[PDB]
């Protein structure tokens, strides 16, 4: 679960 | 009132559960006809409208926020937008995106 | 997170519409258990809470305000608190008083 | 409909 | 330009003069058919509004507060607010309230 | 300095404790002279003076507030103010108020 | 309070009606002695001053602004300020200054 | 938007090329029609208008500022205002106004 | 002074025009040749420089930003960055991406 | 609530009364056991605590200002802080510190 | 530092004394050669120049203002400007403008 | 402190060093065991932990930020990610990342 | 006004030149008898007091600061305080505090 | 950048262990030539210098702090200051300086 | 005359 | 314990 | 009507 | 005509 | 002393 | 060239 | 490099 | 009575 | 270890 | 020359  | 150009913006939560990625926004009182949720390549965004009140109403407090609601998320490559699903209850969208690992990942070494 | 010393505030409309006072707030994601409604001689009190995430998830995003939620509404003499009626749905606690008018009320007039 |  | 749910507020003087309590609102270039002036068991609520510039008028300078103006007073027990005097001259609204004091009041003492 | 129309305030610290409510006030340094606690059908009014320093005193600190404190608390219906207990030791002023609850109080409930 | 040298200020509406230039102040509860309108060959200067309250009255409130108001206008060429015209009413200070055009007023043009 | 009242400023170079004047002005995007240079016994007005968005148009971003843009400048007396040169190119507004020094001109000397 | 570290950023309005994506600058008294337009797999970046003044002038008012101005636009994947035609008329930067749509796309269904 | 190395600050009076040094401190509701008066060659710190509330309290209000107190008075060297006296009443800590003059002290002479 | 264009403004002091107009800028450290008094119709300008501190200097401490000081005075109409007399003592500039009454002057009645 | 939610940023240098681009964080202090570089198709991530104070250890100072320090930089497609070089040195976290240019790239002319 | 208690500051210039030690004030219109430096074991004091305006004179501006002006330093071991030398000129009081290296200093050297 | 007269602080934490009192700052990327470490009869000034950025590179990102860093602690009587021991490490400047407790030591007692 |  |  |  |  |  |  |  |  |  |  990678986000910015 | 919120508007395209300068959306009004909704609180949210985001967290990895185990092998899906949760998200949710505090969205009460819309309309699911407003609703829209845009996927791009590795971009999710969602975007609400909830009515301004009749010009003809005198509201003795009128304090929610109104207008165009909008929110964008920059997703990593590990996210398989493609199956995305969304749901609205109690006034909150939630959004689950499963993670689909890569196979043998990168781990980065630091030197001394 | 919002506490009974210093609650966290939810945001209200508030319009008369005819015979009826209604107020509305946003109230997304609470767990009905937690909404309590004090009435008092003229005073509606409106609590909530939302918990706390679990200290053990770690969270990428945690925008949504979370503990305990609270407002107190001044209601004029004319409020027949006592039939209150209150509705939570899609996230929005909507509540309706109805307006019981005195006979032959006061009209103050003002000199020149 | 009176409130403070 | 202040509305029902958003007032403008006026600045206000308060006394008491002997046996009557005295406020004064600036309320400058006011008609007197907006004024109202609304008791409540022990709220004195006052309200005027002061019209729009004609959308069709170029003005050079606009600085003067515009629309609805709102202050609620919260009087105490010993206010006779039903035989309020209300007048309106120089721009300036003045309420007089008679003070009614109860029979043998209340001194609370402190202990050490 | 706090004067009348404009008081400093000073800080309270509240809670129920069993069935009484109770109210503390930070008021260092104050002469009981001064003290006045005025209570209203359900409204409890603390007021103290500090005196200003003598001004032919050259002082080469004068942090701490002084002149009018005041501070207005508005009670539920449930308490007693009646039977109000005040003491004032180590410059903290303690407001005791019974808590007289009434016979089979309301619990509005909410429809979903 | 307002003083000469740090005055208060005072709301303006400007406008042009037809031949005359209008001004007008928000200028509540002000005694006519005080009123003072200065002329200079193009400048408009109105000066007022409000009371302050009596040092030996408790005031319960005292928002209003006193002392010394003033507001300073640099008006065109076109302005006649000698044939000033002002009248003062419902606490509002208006001045009418007539328009005295110039014969064949220049009109710039811009190259490009 | 900026309006005749309170309209948008708009950033301004002035400087002395030897007997000229200079003033520059970031106008972009203006049409010549708007624009309009007033001069006065010794002020310049510049004036311009850049009109509002087709409110049927939905803009994703609108951060360039809108509607009536104004300055003024007071000049000295040696501006001969009345041979005022402008040009507007690459979205700068220029003006170039003549220096015409008095003869033999006061030094004011410093007394110790 | 923007730099290319700090660089001053230019207003920006945005819209959809049928098949074409529409973006425009205010960058008034540019050269051409500090203009860069850079293009990334879906990224606009917009770079210009103004030139400070020359140190040995001496500025009477100095208020129009100079240096570097940038800013980056990220693209949706349906923009056809390859073909962006940009254009420098009256001081604005105009760019017009075509929108490319894909084929079948999706639509984001949301549960209740 | 105030720590060790974030002190919450107590306001201070500081004068000179005749031949002795005064300062005092607002410090209501402190258990004499948390005071601590450290004296250095010259310099005093005052330290208290006011204990935090029972976390299994519900406060209704909790404005008080409550942890680890501090300040530290650097002194003159005419001040013999070996002869400090400390009182603690109403609230309030007292010191007293003699002032003891050197001989035939130094008076810096201003040249012209 | 101030500059030309942004100048370091310095405090005054204005009032009438009698038949004279005097004013006093704090301009401590000035060398007399920096000092600029230009005078226009009726428009004082203050003008002076505090040198930078050699680059080569490592100052500890650098809290006082340099560079480019300027004040503008507008003024009325009745000062004879061009019998100015400047003096510099102490690190003040004072001006000396004699007013100039012009016969039977003006004064403006307003009607109610 | 910061926490992945609200992680604390770090200070970064970035330039182009010939035909790699460098970046650097002040990170002093950190156990290398904390730091993470995750690089995602064209973004880098650093996450960097430093330990909270033994809460049972009182400090006298406690300014150093403290938690999770995190920053991510979203890198253009001429950037080869895959070939990043990591060290950690003097508290400095240094990173290298080749960069790969295009075979004839796009340059964009500008219309007139 | 500034006070003993609440001083208005004055800004400071400080340089070590050589052998001596340097500190000036900007301290405009300040009469001699009001100046006193106060020097303790290592603690520079400068007090000076610049009067009130006449409160019978009407200011037309009055921005100079006015009342009591104070500044303490703290000065290294290595000052001969006793020999302090001090000047007021211009408006500038200067101090000069000659340096007094003591014999085979410390320096301290840091590990690796 | 930070200059010896307005130097950048850096981060400090400091602490009492057992018989030392040990001083932490962070000074990533600092040349140990810069470091000196200044101490006074107990006063501790630590200054450090990080250079400035070659002014002919371009940087894309410069946020971290460059030039003077200086930091002065003042320190009790009790440490013995010739014995500091200093160490710089992973961008860490780590002071321990022994404590000497003085013999029999006053303990203030504070009356009622 | 009694108010909050 | 109520209060407003 | 003009006016600054 | 998308954009972040 | 008339002043702006 | 002079301005206010 | 470019980076945003 | 001296104090900083 | 004491400090200001 | 030393100063705080
Ligand atoms: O440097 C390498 O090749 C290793 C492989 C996994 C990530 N790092
Ligand atoms: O003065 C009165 O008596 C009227 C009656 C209605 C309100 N005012
Ligand atoms: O305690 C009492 O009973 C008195 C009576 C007047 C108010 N206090
Ligand atoms: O609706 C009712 O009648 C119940 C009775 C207690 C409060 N609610
Ligand atoms: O340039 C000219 O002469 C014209 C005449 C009116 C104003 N402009
Ligand atoms: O005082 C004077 O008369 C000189 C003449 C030029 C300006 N000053
Ligand atoms: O769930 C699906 O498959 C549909 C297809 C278009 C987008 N949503
Ligand atoms: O200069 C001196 O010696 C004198 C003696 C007292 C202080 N000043
Ligand atoms: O109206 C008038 O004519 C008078 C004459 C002096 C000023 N006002
Ligand atoms: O328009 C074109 O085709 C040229 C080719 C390189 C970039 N621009
Ligand atoms: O450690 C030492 O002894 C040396 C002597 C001068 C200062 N440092
Ligand atoms: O008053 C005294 O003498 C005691 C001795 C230790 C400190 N206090
Ligand atoms: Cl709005
Ligand atoms: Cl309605
Ligand atoms: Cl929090
Ligand atoms: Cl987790
Ligand atoms: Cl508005
Ligand atoms: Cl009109
Ligand atoms: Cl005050
Ligand atoms: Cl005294
Ligand atoms: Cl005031
Ligand atoms: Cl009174
Ligand atoms: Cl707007
Ligand atoms: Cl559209
Ligand atoms: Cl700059
Ligand atoms: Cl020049
Ligand atoms: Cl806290
Ligand atoms: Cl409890
Ligand atoms: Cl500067
Ligand atoms: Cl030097
Ligand atoms: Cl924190
Ligand atoms: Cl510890
Ligand atoms: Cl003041
Ligand atoms: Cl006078
Ligand atoms: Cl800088
Ligand atoms: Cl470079
Ligand atoms: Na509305
Ligand atoms: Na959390
Ligand atoms: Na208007
Ligand atoms: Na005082
Ligand atoms: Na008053
Ligand atoms: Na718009
Ligand atoms: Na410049
Ligand atoms: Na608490
Ligand atoms: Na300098
Ligand atoms: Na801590
Ligand atoms: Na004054
Ligand atoms: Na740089």
């Amino acid at each position: 679960g990678r986000l910015l | 009132l919120g508007t395209s150009a300068r959306p009004a913006v909704m609180p949210m939560d985001a967290w990895r559960e185990g092998d899906k990625f949760v998200v949710e926004f505090d969205l009460p009182g819309i309309d699911a006809d407003s609703l829209d949720i845009d996927i791009e390549r590795n971009v999710v965004t969602v975007r609400a409208e909830r009515p301004a009140v009749d010009p003809n109403r005198e509201m003795l407090a009128s304090e929610r926020p109104r207008g165009v609601f909008s929110r964008q998320l920059v997703l990593g490559e590990n996210l398989d937008t493609a199956r995305i699903a969304a749901s609205y209850t109690e006034g909150v969208l939630k959004l689950q995106i499963p993670v689909a690992e890569k196979a043998k990942p990168r781990k980065i070494s630091i030197t001394r």
